[PDB]
């Protein structure tokens, strides 16, 4: 088992027909530990305000969060736990666990929910096994 | 240094 395999057949696998468009497991210092052949480039900034927001609720709704320089709308998550986004018909779902991050990132015909089961299931996993 | 990937569920 690999980082990789995590996200090439944890994250990447097929949800009801659909697929995420990117995937990847980041440790909170910002490392890739693996993750999609086009994940987008996380600046530094954007890890850092994705950090701040699990650690204060509400902080990048009012502003967007950004991953490679897109912009998504923050819509309903769990506070200090998951962030969600949305731009347009796609969005991400990022789940916090201990050490690392988990992110997927969704285009139509998926959906918000069937990216929140893959990466909060996976993000769950890791936590339970003390990641 | 990521942490060694845990078994697969």
């Amino acid at each position: 088992m690999s980082w990789q395999s995590y996200v090439d057949d944890h994250l990447m696998c097929e949800v009801e027909g659909n697929h995420l468009t990117h995937a990847a497991i980041f440790g909170q210092d910002g490392s890739v530990w693996a993750q999609s052949s086009a994940f987008p480039q996380l600046k530094p900034a954007e890890i850092a305000g994705i950090n701040k927001d699990f650690e204060e609720a509400g902080h990048l709704a009012p502003t967007g969060l950004f991953l490679g320089g897109e912009k998504y709308m923050v819509v309903q998550g769990e506070a200090g736990a998951v962030i969600r986004g949305k731009k347009g018909p796609g969005g991400v779902t990022i789940k916090k666990t201990t050490q690392a991050l988990v992110f997927g990132i969704y285009d139509e015909p998926m959906t918000g929910g069937q990216c929140n089961l893959v990466v909060e299931r996976l993000g769950d996993y890791l936590i339970e096994s003390g990641l | 240094p990521p942490p060694p990937p845990p078994p697969p569920p």
